[PDB]
């Protein structure tokens, strides 16, 4: 299970 | 039925309290939005990076003439440089200036320079919901239950205002020194009559209303709750990849499973709130709110007592004094340059 285990940011415009 | 004669009565009679509540908060916040530069950064010392992103940072400050420690956020005026980027960063201060709950942040100066801008906020020295989630594993469901109520009852508060949040995850949420949940962060939050378009949000917590370009409305955020509940539960998110567009198919898909711990009770609240089908979705149906509170996974939920912080939190961070930022990860720090010319000027005339 490969996943984004960091802080995750935030996305503006897509 | 499920309930009887007096829990019945008790149950309306406390739905028409929440009504009074709301019409008051509702009276009390519009003063503050219709009527609202209360600092400068000479006035502060700035100590500790305590969290960075693309615009800026938040920087633990000393107020110098008090002493009173506070939480600044910082943004770049030209880094600020998409359109919606704008729009947002407005948002946020004439939101955060007029609201007031015991879970959202409380905002003490705003003002800007020729370089950037500035919001001063209440330090809250507990941590990041997110580090301690991610140092334990995940939490027992009644500590997420916990956690969960404290949101449910700010987006009723929020929602009632015509405020969607749009940006609900751990990284956003700090615990505060009973506990308590404290949401930060009101860059995407927004004034909605009805729907709005911007394509905004963090991968994981979209809806897939959002990620399908359409229209949506404030039901967004009952989808992202039931996405930090699962994270909250599980120890991570139930759309999980390593990019964007393979998180977004999963979004789309309308498929979620669950850890073979989680109660039923939860995976039929997660199951309600994580429906891409908006006709159905808890939150967004004709009882509103109320299909959420009365869920049977929060039937030993006291939300008045929750409301009013009289309930034993399962977690209270370490504070060792003022100032103190042993719950905070660390960063890199990068000296706060201030230009002798005034940028972008005519863009933030309004902040
Ligand atoms: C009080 O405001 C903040 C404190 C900490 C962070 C980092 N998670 C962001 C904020 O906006």
């Amino acid at each position: 299970a490969a996943g984004r285990t960091g802080r995750r940011q935030a996305i503006h415009d897509i | 039925g499920h309930m009887g004669n007096a829990a019945a009565a008790k149950k309306g009679s406390e739905q028409e309290s929440v009504k009074e509540f709301l019409a008051k908060a509702k009276e009390e916040f519009l003063k503050k939005w219709e009527s609202p530069n209360t600092a400068q950064l000479d006035h502060f010392d700035r100590i500790k990076t305590l969290g960075t992103g693309s615009f800026g940072r938040v920087m633990l400050v000393k107020h110098k003439e008090t002493g009173n420690h506070y939480a600044m956020k910082i943004l770049d005026k030209q880094k600020v440089v998409k359109l919606k980027q704008i729009e947002h960063t407005l948002n946020e201060k004439r939101i955060l200036q007029a609201v007031n709950f015991p879970f959202l942040v409380k905002l003490e100066f705003s003002f800007k320079d020729n370089s950037n801008l500035y919001m001063v906020m209440e330090y809250v020295p507990g941590g990041e919901m997110f580090s301690h989630l991610r140092r334990i594993g995940r939490f027992s469901e009644p500590h997420a239950r916990f956690y969960a109520a404290q949101i449910v009852l700010t987006f009723e508060y929020l929602h009632s205002l015509d405020l969607i949040y749009r940006d609900l995850k751990p990284e956003n949420l700090l615990i505060d020194q009973q506990g308590y949940i404290q949401v930060t962060d009101f860059g995407f939050a927004k004034r909605v009559k009805g729907r709005t378009w911007t394509l905004c949000g963090t991968p994981e917590y979209l809806a897939p209303e959002i990620i399908l370009s359409k229209g949506y409305n404030k039901a967004v955020d009952w989808w992202a709750l039931g996405v930090l509940i699962y994270e909250m539960a599980a120890g991570y998110p139930p759309f999980f990849a390593d990019q964007p567009i393979q998180i977004y198919e999963k979004i789309v898909s309308g498929k979620v499973r669950f850890p073979s711990h989680f109660s039923s009770d939860l995976k039929d609240l997660l199951r309600n709130l994580l429906q891409v089908d908006l006709t159905k979705r808890f939150g967004n149906l004709k009882n509103g709110v109320n299909d959420i509170k009365n869920h049977k996974w929060f039937a030993t939920t006291d939300w008045i007592a929750i409301y009013q912080r009289k309930v034993e939190a399962p977690f209270i961070p370490k504070f060792k004094g003022p100032g103190d930022t042993s719950n905070f990860d660390d960063y890199e720090e990068e000296e706060i340059r201030v230009s002798i010319n005034e940028k972008c000027g005519k863009e933030f005339t309004e902040f």
